[PDB]
């Protein structure tokens, strides 16, 4: 058991279009 | 529009400049449930059980991407109701609908979903689910009062409710003869 | 916008 | 004899307050569970904006 | 005949409530308009005083005693049950 | 209308699928179920408990 991350970017969807 | 679905609910659509559009009804990768959005990752990695890669660095020209116009909606309260009891895709509102009209839509077909002799515990479990969220307290109590009518004996209290309900009128006929008898019986005692 | 970390076993 | 005479009388006394009881409990859960739906289906609903930032678990 | 008997048990199970009287006496009058004016007229009235007339407090009281109705009628029968043994102890 | 006698075939190698064979249970009173709708409804799964 070590720490390791992996980087995750999320962004919007104005109306869902 | 507003249409139901099966739970547990994922879709993941890979897009061409090797982003993910997702939208799930659970959590994985610290991914948000129930809003979609647009995912990239530093470092491939399995999720919902399909491998999300890393993307080959781009070189960035002139953009024409469309930014449309935010806007909040409000739903009615009982919108999974509304939908399931359909068991087709249906509208609800409008984008600039008032509170008045909105509501007034669906409350003559809500209202009309009354409680009955042969199905009171899973109405009971129904009217509790409803309520969750306005007063927690008397849901507790609902969902209390309707596992004691499913499951408390086998059942028998649930039974023995159900048919004294199916009884009704045959009861009051009876009581009515009763009353006939009394009265008479009553008169025929004063001097 | 919202940048996370998520943590992978590493055993 | 009267104290069997009298243990008739006490039994349908009981066994009449039983069913009275009921009758008022049984009344009083209809009322209750009906008005209680009703409020329920005119309460303000949700609302969704497509924030994300809005919704983030760490 | 066949076109009638279509939507007939249907329509006969939107029937009055407790919780919107007001709302369905407004549908019956432009029912029945057509058929006879002069009904129409009194129930659209009937309408607008249950949702108009003061804070529409009259429809608020009708909504509520529709709703309490199973409690009066045991409320009732316990009255018949002590005026029955009430009676029938006066009686040399 | 008319069924007409077809005329003979020569035999080659087939490539025709043969599915799996499966029993479905309906609701006792499915009739009813899609009377009231007056469109085309679901009513179960291949797969679903009594
Ligand atoms: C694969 O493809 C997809 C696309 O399909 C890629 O995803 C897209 O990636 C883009 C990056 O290249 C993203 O763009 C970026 O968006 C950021 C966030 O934008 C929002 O917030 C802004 C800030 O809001 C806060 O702060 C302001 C004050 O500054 C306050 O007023 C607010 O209340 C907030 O507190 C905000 O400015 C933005 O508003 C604009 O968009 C919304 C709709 O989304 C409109 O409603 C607004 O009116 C407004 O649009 C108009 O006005 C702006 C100028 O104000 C114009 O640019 C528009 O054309 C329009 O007229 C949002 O609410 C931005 O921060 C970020 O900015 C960078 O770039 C600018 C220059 O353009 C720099 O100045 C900044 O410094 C910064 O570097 C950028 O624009 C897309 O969102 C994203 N698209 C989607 C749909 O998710 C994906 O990456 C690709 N993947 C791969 C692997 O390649
Ligand atoms: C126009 O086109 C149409 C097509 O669009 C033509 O219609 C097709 O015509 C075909 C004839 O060329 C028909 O094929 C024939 O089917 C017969 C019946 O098959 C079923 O019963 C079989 C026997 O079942 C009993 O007995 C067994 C024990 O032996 C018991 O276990 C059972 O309980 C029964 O009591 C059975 O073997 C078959 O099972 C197979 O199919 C079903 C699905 O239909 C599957 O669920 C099974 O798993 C199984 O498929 C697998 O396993 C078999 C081997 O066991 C493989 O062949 C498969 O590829 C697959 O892996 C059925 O339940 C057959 O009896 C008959 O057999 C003849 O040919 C074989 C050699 O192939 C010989 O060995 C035999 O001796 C015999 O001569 C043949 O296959 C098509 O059914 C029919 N299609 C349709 C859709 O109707 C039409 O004729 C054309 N018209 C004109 C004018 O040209
Ligand atoms: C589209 O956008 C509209 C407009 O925003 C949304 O409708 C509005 O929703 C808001 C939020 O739910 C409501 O706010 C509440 O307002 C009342 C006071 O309302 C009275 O005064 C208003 C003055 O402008 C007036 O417009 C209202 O008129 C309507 O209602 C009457 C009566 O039914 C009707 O006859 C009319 O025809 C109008 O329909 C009305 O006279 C206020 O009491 C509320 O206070 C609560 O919230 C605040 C803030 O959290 C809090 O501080 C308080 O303590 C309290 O908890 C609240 O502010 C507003 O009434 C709605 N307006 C209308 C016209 O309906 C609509 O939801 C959006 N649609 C969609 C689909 O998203
Ligand atoms: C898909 O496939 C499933 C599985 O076959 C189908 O569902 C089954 O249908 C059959 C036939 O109609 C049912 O058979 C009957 O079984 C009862 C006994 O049931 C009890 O014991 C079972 C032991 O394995 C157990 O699975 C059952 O559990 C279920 O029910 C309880 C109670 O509601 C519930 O709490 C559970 O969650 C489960 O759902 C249960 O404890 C038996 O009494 C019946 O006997 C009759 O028939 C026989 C044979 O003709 C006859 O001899 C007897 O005299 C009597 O007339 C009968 O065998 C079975 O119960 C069903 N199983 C389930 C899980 O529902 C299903 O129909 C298929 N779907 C579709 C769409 O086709
Ligand atoms: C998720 O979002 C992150 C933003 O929070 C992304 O990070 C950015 O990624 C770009 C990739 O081009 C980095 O740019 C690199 O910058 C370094 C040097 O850093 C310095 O200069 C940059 C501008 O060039 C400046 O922004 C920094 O502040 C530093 O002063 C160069 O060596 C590279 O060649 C390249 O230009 C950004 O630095 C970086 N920004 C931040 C705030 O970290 C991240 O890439 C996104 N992740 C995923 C998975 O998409
Ligand atoms: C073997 C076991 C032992 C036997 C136990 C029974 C003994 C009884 C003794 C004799 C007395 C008989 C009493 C008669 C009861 C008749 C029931 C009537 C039911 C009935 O008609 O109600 C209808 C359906 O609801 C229903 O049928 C729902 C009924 C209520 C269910 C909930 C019961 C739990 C109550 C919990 C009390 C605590 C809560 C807080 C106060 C709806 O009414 P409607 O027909 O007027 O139409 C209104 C519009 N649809
Ligand atoms: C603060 C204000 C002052 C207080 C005023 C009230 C004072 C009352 C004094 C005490 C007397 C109490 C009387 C008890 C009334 C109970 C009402 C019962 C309602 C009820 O159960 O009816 C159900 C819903 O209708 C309804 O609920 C609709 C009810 C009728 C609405 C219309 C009222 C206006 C009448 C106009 C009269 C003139 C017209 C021409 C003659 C449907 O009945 P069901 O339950 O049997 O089910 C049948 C199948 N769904
Ligand atoms: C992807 O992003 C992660 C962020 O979690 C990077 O993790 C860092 O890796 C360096 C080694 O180069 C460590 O010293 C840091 O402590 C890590 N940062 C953390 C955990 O916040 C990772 O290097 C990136 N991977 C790739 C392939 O670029
Ligand atoms: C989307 O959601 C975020 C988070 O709720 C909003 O960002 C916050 O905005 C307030 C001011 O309204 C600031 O005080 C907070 O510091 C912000 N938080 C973060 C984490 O940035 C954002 O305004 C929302 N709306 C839009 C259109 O982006
Ligand atoms: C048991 C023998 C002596 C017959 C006596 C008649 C009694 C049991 C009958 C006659 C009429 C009945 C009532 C008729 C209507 C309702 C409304 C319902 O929503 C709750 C029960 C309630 C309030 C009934 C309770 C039982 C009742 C009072
Ligand atoms: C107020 C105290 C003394 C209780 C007295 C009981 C009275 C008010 C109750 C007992 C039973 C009740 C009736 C029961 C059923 C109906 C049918 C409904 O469609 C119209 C009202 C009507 C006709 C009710 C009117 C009020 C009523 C007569």
């Amino acid at each position: 058991p070590v720490p390791k991350y992996v980087e995750v970017n999320m962004t919007s969807i104005p109306q869902g279009v | 529009w507003a249409e139901a679905v099966k739970e547990p609910f994922v879709q993941v659509n890979p897009l061409k400049n090797g982003s993910y559009l997702v939208l799930a009804s659970s959590t994985d990768c610290q991914i948000p449930p129930y809003v979609p959005s647009i995912v990239t990752v530093n470092e491939t990695t399995s999720c919902f059980g399909l491998d999300f890669k890393r993307p080959l660095v781009a070189e960035e020209r002139l953009s024409f991407e469309p930014r449309l116009p935010n806007l909040q909606l409000r739903l009615p309260h009982l919108v999974g109701i509304i939908a399931k009891i359909k068991g087709i895709k249906i509208e609800v509102t409008s984008s600039g609908e008032s509170i008045k009209e909105q509501i007034e839509r669906a409350k003559a077909e809500l209202l009309r979903l009354d409680i009955h002799e042969g199905d009171t515990p899973a109405w009971i479990q129904q009217l509790a689910a409803a309520t969750k969220d306005v007063w927690p307290a008397a849901a507790s109590a609902l969902q209390g009062i309707g596992n004691f009518l499913s499951g408390t004996a086998q059942g028998i209290f649930g039974t023995a409710f159900s048919l004294l309900g199916y009884l009704k009128p045959i009861l009051i006929g009876v009581g009515v003869i009763l009353l006939v008898i009394l009265i008479f019986k009553i008169v025929s005692w004063i001097p | 916008s919202l940048r996370m970390q998520h943590p992978v076993p590493k055993y | 004899y009267t104290c069997c005479a009298t243990s008739s009388r006490v039994l349908a006394w009981i066994f009449l307050v039983c069913i009275l009881l009921i009758i008022v409990l049984v009344s009083c859960f209809v009322t209750i569970s009906r008005i209680q739906w009703n409020k329920d289906i005119q309460v303000l609903g949700p609302v969704i904006d497509w924030n994300v930032t809005q919704r983030a678990v760490y």
